[PDB]
RNA sequence: CCGUGAGGGAAAGGUGAAAAGAACCCCGGGAGGGGAGUGAAAUAGAGCCUGAAACCGUGGGCUUACAAGCAGUCACGGCCCCGCAAGGGGUUGUGGCGUGCCUAUUGAAGCAUGAGCCGGCGACUCACGGUCGUGGGCGAGCUUAAGCCGUUGAGGCGGAGG
RNA sequence: AGCUGGGGCUAGGAGUGAAAAGCUAACCGAGCCCGGAGAUAGCUGGUUCUCCCCGAAAUGACUUUAGGGUCAGCCUCAGGC
RNA sequence: GGGAUGACCCCAGGCGGUAGGGGAGCGUUCCCGAUGCCGAUGAAGGCCGACCCGCGAGGGCGGCUGGAGGUAAGGGAAGUGCGAAUGCCGGCAUGAGUAACGAUAAAGAGGGUGAGAAUCCCUCUCGCCGUAAGCCCAAGGGUUCCUACGCAAUGGUCGUCA
């Protein structure tokens, strides 16, 4: 039911935090946490036990989810926009009110 | 019947009761062959 | 010494039982109240 | 440099175990080693464990040179007490508390 | 959970922005801990925000084994501490003085009630009438009720009646 | 006029009782639960920050009144003389 | 009286106090002030202070902690101040390492297992039940049965056993 803005296809900008400034592609999107994970932005170090693979290994780097609010869709040519919705026929859209463009895939 | 204490006894008075409660360390002698320590007139844990 | 609970499974279903309660208006109202309070068990559990 | 060990939630009474802790305070690690072995108290076991871990921790972690270790300071604080019901005459039921000790041995280096 | 049953009826919320919830190594049977590592912060480590008090404990300063007491207060002195000193903080040897709090009673230190100690909960209110006082509006007058209209938490109308 | 298992019936001013006001689910001269209910209590207890001023009574009359009250007396505040 | 119509100097007096009457203030929660102001260069809360203001209730300031809130001047409204109620809920003391550890049928040794054994396993000896303390059945109980891996708790000690 939760509406988001960005989806898996998207290229987004991380607009805040340690990773502020960087653009990348949302690798996964978790509506129920209101979180997107953008590979490869937000990386962290998890320690991991010696069972098979990481059978020797003690440390993994993984990319942490981000509050879906922290990121913005890039809009080809810019780094703004928000949302707009064009209808035409029969239905559907995303446009940049920045303006006016894709997503799409 | 059924005697009871009349006053909670003070932190001062219970601690002073305990002035004798302190332990004294075990009585120990060096062992005839091995390096180790033993209570006197006993059979040494090492090299009896 | 002989005490007050001498469990017998027939006596229990015959006395506090569900069909018991339902036979008498006194007892339908027992069930009504228990149901309204939202009791999990409306009536004693005998095996 | 100085090194410690803390045994936590040891099921034994602070009053009881404090007594043996007093036996080995300011002792060279070697006399402390001998005192607890021949002490007869359930708490000589538990202290000896904490003694060692601190001795281990000293050489093995903080690079302390074992032969000069003494017991700088040490003590048992009182952990959270588990309560149980002790049924009694005429229906009565007191509660007795099985208690808890936090044992702490703190080691430092002799100056010789 | 208690009760045969009708029925009674609790406690118990909070790591971090994010699990990044501590791989590995050391003592250990384990629990627990010490290094490592994460983290802005780990006495935020999961018995996890803040973390009071009673209560227990370790270290330090002053002190006490020929004094006797509601435990304090006045004074001088010794020791320790902060400093610019004539200064101030701590402690307390000797000397003066000194019958706990509350309640209830003509009278309580009272050998009369209540209280082990700490934290939190805990008792003169509201409505409509009445009566005085007071701050204002209008004054031979003053004043609307139900309701009607309107309203970003906008007010006005309404004179039955009193 | 025996003891006993199992199955039944009788109950709250009611039952039952070789009779003690015994027993009726560990307190029966009238069971327990929930409710009228925050019954009533002329009685006992308790009543929570600070400073300033003033400052009583424990008597009289009536009282199914006597450790409760109503009026008077004595306190206090405002205005007046 | 000072004539400043005063917030103020001078002079003169009064100021023990329970039931009570009266008056001025402090503080707590909340609202208007507020689309503001304080705040991560650190809010509320906490811990200290020998410092400053107030007669006092209180208010400041400073340091430490804490880490996301607070809320002036002026005014408004209350679930507004606790030491006592054999009060209520919780927490922690004292008695105290004290009484007990629940049938006086009774134990000893060797060996095994295990980090750890008076308490588990085996052997041997000893003791106690035997119209029972043995064995069957009915209630009632409800997986307690069997076996493997366990010992935080439960077991009035211990436990490797249950
Ligand atoms: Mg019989
Ligand atoms: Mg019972
Ligand atoms: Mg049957
Ligand atoms: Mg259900
Ligand atoms: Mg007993
Ligand atoms: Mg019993
Ligand atoms: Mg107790
Ligand atoms: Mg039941
Ligand atoms: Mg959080
Ligand atoms: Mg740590
Ligand atoms: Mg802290
Ligand atoms: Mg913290
Ligand atoms: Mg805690
Ligand atoms: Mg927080
Ligand atoms: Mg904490
Ligand atoms: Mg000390
Ligand atoms: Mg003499
Ligand atoms: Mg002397
Ligand atoms: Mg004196
Ligand atoms: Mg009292
Ligand atoms: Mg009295
Ligand atoms: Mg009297
Ligand atoms: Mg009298
Ligand atoms: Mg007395
Ligand atoms: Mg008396
Ligand atoms: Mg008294
Ligand atoms: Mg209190
Ligand atoms: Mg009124
Ligand atoms: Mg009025
Ligand atoms: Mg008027
Ligand atoms: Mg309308
Ligand atoms: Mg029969
Ligand atoms: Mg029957
Ligand atoms: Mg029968
Ligand atoms: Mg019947
Ligand atoms: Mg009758
Ligand atoms: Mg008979
Ligand atoms: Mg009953
Ligand atoms: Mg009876
Ligand atoms: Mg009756
Ligand atoms: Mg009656
Ligand atoms: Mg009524
Ligand atoms: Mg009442
Ligand atoms: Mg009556
Ligand atoms: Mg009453
Ligand atoms: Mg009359
Ligand atoms: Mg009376
Ligand atoms: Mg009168
Ligand atoms: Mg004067
Ligand atoms: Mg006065
Ligand atoms: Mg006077
Ligand atoms: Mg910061
Ligand atoms: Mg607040
Ligand atoms: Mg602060
Ligand atoms: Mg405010
Ligand atoms: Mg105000
Ligand atoms: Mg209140
Ligand atoms: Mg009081
Ligand atoms: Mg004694
Ligand atoms: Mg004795
Ligand atoms: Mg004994
Ligand atoms: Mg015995
Ligand atoms: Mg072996
Ligand atoms: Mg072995
Ligand atoms: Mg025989
Ligand atoms: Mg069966
Ligand atoms: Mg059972
Ligand atoms: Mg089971
Ligand atoms: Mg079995
Ligand atoms: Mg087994
Ligand atoms: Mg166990
Ligand atoms: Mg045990
Ligand atoms: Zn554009």
């Amino acid at each position: 039911r939760v509406k988001m803005h960005v989806k898996k296809g998207d290229t987004v900008l991380v607009a805040s935090g340690k990773y502020k400034g960087r653009v990348g592609k949302v690798k996964e999107v978790l509506p129920k946490k209101y979180a997107v994970i953008v590979e490869g932005v937000n990386i962290v170090k998890k320690a991991v036990r010696v069972s098979p693979k990481y059978p020797q290994g003690g440390f993994i780097e993984k990319e942490a989810p981000l509050h879906a609010s922290k990121v913005r869709p890039i809009c080809p040519a810019c780094g703004k926009p928000t949302r707009v919705r064009k209808k035409f026929l029969e239905n559907g859209k995303k446009i940049r009110v920045c303006a006016k463009c894709g997503g799409a895939l | 019947k059924h005697p009871v204490p009349k006053k909670k006894t003070s932190k001062a008075r219970r601690d002073a009761r305990r002035s004798h409660h302190a332990l004294t360390p075990p009585t120990l002698v060096p062992c005839p062959e091995c390096k180790a320590m033993k209570p006197p007139h006993t059979v040494c844990p090492e090299c009896g | 010494m002989k005490r007050t609970w001498q469990p017998n499974r027939r006596k229990r279903a015959k006395t506090h039982g569900f069909r018991a309660r339902m036979r008498t208006p006194g007892g339908r109202k027992v069930l009504k109240r228990r149901r309204q309070k939202g009791r999990w068990r409306l009536t004693p559990a005998v095996r | 440099m100085e090194a410690k060990a803390i045994a936590r939630y040891v099921r034994i009474s602070p009053r009881k175990v404090r007594l043996v802790v007093d036996l080995i305070r300011g002792k060279s690690l070697e006399e402390a080693r001998n005192i607890l072995r021949y002490t007869n108290k359930r708490g000589a076991y538990f202290v000896a464990k904490v003694l060692e871990s601190a001795a281990a921790n000293a050489v093995n972690n903080h690079d302390m040179l074992e032969d000069r270790l003494y017991v700088k300071a040490a003590y048992v604080d009182e952990g959270p007490a588990l309560k149980r019901v002790l049924p009694r005459a005429r229906g009565r039921a007191d509660i007795i508390k099985k208690r808890t000790s936090h044992i702490t041995v703190i080691l430092g280096e002799k100056h010789g």
